[PDB]
């Protein structure tokens, strides 16, 4: 039995566990007290108890192991770790620690770490000798993530269109230009589904900033990978700390030769939160945004890279345009040309109810030659030559009805010829 | 055979005792009591080592070769099996 | 040992060397911290340490020798020179000083210089008696820098085409107008490699502002000379500091009668950074541009000159247009009439996807009779007269067709003669 | 006799003493011992000189000739011949 196992366990089975183990009181709705009592009783029996968490290093010096289930929210159940253990094992923000956990003593609101047996799915001795993330040399994306599934349903249509318009590779910095109503959430959901289905080895992470709880719940239910989010009612500091959590965890995972994928909806909201939290520097540029406010969102966006030594970090971020606020427009302008792949969404195509509503003539990647092969590159050249001179919405109708009766992109490429 | 690291609790107690820089009572295998101070815990080759200057011998010992340590300021500690 | 080679070694070798000398857990922090720790460990043994760096004098008066491998980024490994030594040897910012270092004493954080034995690649005494840069009288460029390699490769074609469009002399002042998609980076890489091959004696530095990390890495790999860059995630003060370091180093090198070449990508982003950092003067032009802010990028661009005495300073800076932002359009309108050489790239030529995407009819040089001989000048005039009626796409296709079989420029002129 | 620059530490300490006006205890290369005050560090003909005055003697010497210098409040620093 592990702390997270009791954490995600619902009421009936935990009540049964308490009553069969010998708990005196089971009429307490607050799960924290019953978990505390049952863990105290396990400690009294001398039976060892394990746990897991994600490290946060506070500026004062000690660390707190948060949980991803609560979207990395502070709570009484987070595991306290003293600075001595941080000095022993070289552990920074984002590391995942699993090991023995000691019950709180008199003077501790939080459970104190007892003994670590695994760090980042690795022994501490081997986890202490990994090079830092920014010492790794960046590279262009050379291996591509194929999102064309064999399902052949209408869901695969969006994936095939995205594969054709702009290939995606591991280690790619992506940007999604989008109007307020273009069905962006469906696009993100199918992208995540394709990523989880096609490349299980790659760690998929979805993070939402300033979103209503209903879509947060539906995403947590429907996305196979981890889903972390912050509701709109929470202040900006919550968004800042959750973004720091996800980026540090991604960096620590990448250091261990792992491919990490982060879907960010949206960069505009994260930049808004960062602007609202940072103290003013005395000079404000046009639009009521601070010059140094964008620096940390830029650092978050720029962490995406394809590490030469091993692993990759693919950050795909969504951007909101014509939202009525000029500060969002200037935020997008300083986030204009820093992404390797770009995908523009058109409001008019959304109005015409054509799914997906992407813009072929305004989308594409910086280096299509590395990701694709030769004949694939020539076929994409031919398709772009066909589509570019004429319109875009009618071009999209052409594309969707051409992919209608076909299943494989190669068959469609054969059909588009002659 | 395998080497297991010591638990974090006793390690943090002993490093706290080192930080306080108080007087120290040490015992040997035969039970001889000596009055000295453990200077610092040196982590070499991913292994903790303690040097002792009780009689100037400056003898080096491994952290898994000590049964337990007791101090008057805090409660005596017992090394857990896990 | 020598600090420069230590900075040149990869991270894994640094970790191995440090673990050899007794340092512990040094595989999990900054490379600068690793270098500082191993240097301190070696200096504890009593051996002398040799190191070099470019001097930056801060506002207080003391200076720091910074290395160019980290693009002059501040770090623990930077050497510290007290104001007494800047008084001893008349040292200005941009001076490349090499000598011995001493370990920091009690209360000191940075390594301190011990004895100077090379200033600006010369003796400490001789470098004191060099005339300042702006006292030298500028001149019109007359020593041609030929970009044509003459090996007949398809990579040479671009250079050849460029030599036909706008020749460059020593001490020129070039502006490469660049629409977004057109292959500006390919042009810059081709120019840098041609400069490295044809003219090895000229000191070549490539400066990149707001560039993506993968571009910076590929440029450091490709360019034989010197590459210093600032990624987009860094603040504007970083861009300003790297630009001023580059320009002062170039000025100090020219003071010693040396040809210096600076390829800049791009002047627009440098101007944006300068606008961000410089406080507003109260007279804000259209697009948020401050009139005071443009003063310093103009100094950077106007520092390019052909010194009457020995030496020259060539600056070829690209400028982006059609970026959808009024800031860049205003900067272009400010910088349009200040360059000796003007080379235009065309978006619609790259639409047909032929390279290079250079607009012949709108690209040229000022006082081109000085660089080239009379016969070559008359041949160039004849070709310009032939080219003028045709459109830019047709012009480029016809030029590339005629430039294929010919190996050198003289053979091309001979073929066009009959 | 060509002049070689002295080490940075020696010159920095000398300049600090000069601008702080201490009764510097000086020993010459030939062995001359003298208690006097250094007024200013001046370089003439590319060789750095030093003027030291005792009762207005204001005698000039090269920095290479000085081997060591001392004061009550600072440590005695021996210059490096190499």
């Amino acid at each position: 039995m592990n702390l997270t196992e009791l954490k995600n366990t619902p009421v009936s089975e935990l009540i049964t566990l308490g009553e069969n183990m010998g708990l005196e009181n089971l009429a307490r709705m607050r799960k924290q007290d019953i978990i505390f009592a049952i863990l105290k009783q396990h400690a009294k029996s001398g039976e060892d108890i394990f746990g897991d968490g994600v490290l946060e290093i506070l500026q004062d010096g000690f660390g707190f192991l948060r949980s991803a289930d609560s979207s990395y929210l502070a709570g009484p159940d987070d595991i306290y770790v003293s600075p001595s253990q941080i000095r022993r094992f070289n552990l920074r923000t984002g590391d995942t620690i699993s090991g023995k956990i000691r019950p709180p003593k008199e003077g501790e609101r939080y459970f104190a770490l007892l003994k670590v047996n695994e760090v980042n799915f690795d022994k501490p001795e081997n986890a202490r000798n990994k090079i830092l993330f920014e010492n790794l040399t960046p590279l262009h994306a050379n291996s591509r993530l194929r999102m064309e599934r064999g399902n052949g349903s209408t869901e695969d249509l969006t994936a095939r269109v995205l594969d054709l318009a702009s290939p995606i590779g591991r280690g790619q910095r992506g940007l999604i230009v989008a109007p307020p109503k273009a069905g962006k959430t469906m696009l993100l959901q199918n992208i995540a589904q394709s990523i989880a289905y096609n490349h299980p080895d790659c760690v998929l992470m979805v993070l939402l900033i300033d979103e209503r709880p209903e879509e947060v719940t539906e995403m947590q239910r429907l996305v196979k990978g981890e889903v972390v989010a912050s509701t709109f009612d929470e202040p900006a500091s919550r968004h800042v700390q959750v973004a720091e959590m996800v980026i540090e965890k991604a960096k620590r995972l990448v250091e261990h030769k792992k491919d990490v994928i982060i879907l960010l909806d949206s960069i505009t909201r994260l930049a808004r939160a960062y602007n609202t939290v940072v103290p003013a520097s005395g000079k404000v540029l046009t639009g009521g945004v601070d010059a140094n406010a964008l620096h940390r969102p830029k650092r978050f966006f720029g962490a995406a890279r394809n590490v030469e030594e091993g692993g990759s970090l693919t950050i795909i971020a969504t951007a909101l345009i014509d939202t009525g606020s000029k500060m969002d427009e200037v935020i997008y302008e300083e986030f204009k040309g820093t992404g390797n792949m770009e995908l523009h969404l058109s409001r008019k195509i959304a109005e015409k109810r054509v799914f997906p509503a992407i813009d072929y003539n305004r989308s594409g990647t910086r280096k299509e030659e590395l990701l694709t092969t030769q004949e694939e590159l020539q076929k994409m050249w031919i398709l772009r030559k066909i589509i570019h001179p004429m319109g875009e919405i009618d071009a999209m109708e052409f594309l969707i009805n051409k992919l209608a009766m076909t299943k494989t992109n190669d068959d469609f490429f054969e059909m588009m010829k002659r | 055979d395998t080497y297991q690291p010591i638990n974090c609790d006793d390690y943090d107690n002993l490093e706290l005792a080192c930080q306080h820089h108080l007087m120290l009572t040490l015992e040997l295998k035969d039970g001889e009591k000596l009055q000295a101070k453990a200077s610092d815990l040196v982590s070499r080759k991913n292994v903790e080592y303690l040097v002792v200057e009780a009689a100037g011998e400056t003898r080096e010992l491994r952290l898994d070769k000590i049964t337990s340590f007791s101090h008057p300021e805090i409660g005596t500690v017992v090394v857990s099996e896990s």
